[PDB]
């Protein structure tokens, strides 16, 4: 869709989930589209600016994720075709972790990137 | 699976190139000349060239016609073996973290190691540690 698309190339970050690649107004607006019930990130600026940061390594098209090599590989395979990220660094803090696994969300760390 | 295919573009104009595509198989996917590409990538450490990745050689060609990013290279497609299917997503130590050590480019603590102690969430400024080395104004005039 058209929504999924970074508008501007200035100011974009990712998500620690799905790793989506959007623009600022973006998941404010809207939010991560692959993830509105557990996360909530639409409507404000303090959850995006919390879960979502600016760290991140590399740019995907993912266009086909049920027939892809790269989709696989980064499990991405069960989300939105769109903007994504390799290696989005970070952590979540100790305060929305604890409500994913009560709820059946597995949190993994997205981070592929070597470390030295 | 799907095979990667290497293009030629202007150095600095590969994000353009890549956002222009996105939009291009979105503009596209509804028409009679669809893109059969899976996706496209863009890697931050690269330069002067970028990676394609479609079935056969054919569905590149027909795909990065009318751009003019991809004209210079159209001819021909350097493709890689299965074992560099991999390599490519390999990131070594984004590189924002506080409490962190960074360096300097510009000013006069030039390739200077330095320390990052706050970081703005406006992504406009940045806070750095490091020690003055003026003369307190007595050498110069
Ligand atoms: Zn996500």
């Amino acid at each position: 869709a058209l929504e999924t698309v970074p508008k501007d190339l200035r100011h974009l970050r990712a998500c620690l989930l799905c790793s989506l690649v959007k623009t600022i107004d973006q998941f404010e607006y809207d939010g991560c589209d692959n993830c509105d019930a557990y996360l909530q990130m639409k409507g404000n600026r303090e959850m995006v600016y919390d879960c979502t940061s600016s760290s991140f390594d590399g740019i995907i098209a993912m266009m086909s994720p049920e027939d892809s090599w790269v989709s696989k590989w980064q499990r991405v395979s069960n989300f939105k075709p769109g903007v994504y990220a390799v290696s989005v660094t970070g952590r979540l803090p100790q305060g929305i972790v604890r409500e994913l696994k009560s709820r059946g969300v597995a949190y993994k760390s997205r981070d592929t990137a070597i470390k030295t | 699976d799907p095979n990667l295919w290497t293009v030629k573009c202007k150095i600095g104009e590969e994000r353009a190139t890549a956002i222009s595509l996105m939009r291009k198989f979105i503009a596209y996917q509804f028409t009679d000349t669809p893109l059969q590409i899976k996706s496209v990538v863009a890697p931050e450490h690269v330069k002067g060239y970028i990676y394609v990745e479609a079935y056969k050689q054919t569905h590149v060609k027909q795909a990065i016609e009318g751009v003019g990013n991809l004209r210079l290279g159209y001819w021909n497609q350097q493709m890689v073996p299965i074992k560099e299917m991999t390599d490519v997503l390999k990131v070594v130590k984004a590189n924002l973290k506080p409490k962190s050590w960074v360096r300097l480019k510009r000013g006069i603590y030039k390739d200077d190691i330095a320390q990052v102690d706050y970081v703005e969430p406006s992504q406009n400024t940045i806070s750095l540690k490091m020690i003055p080395r003026i003369d307190y104004d007595r050498i110069k005039a």
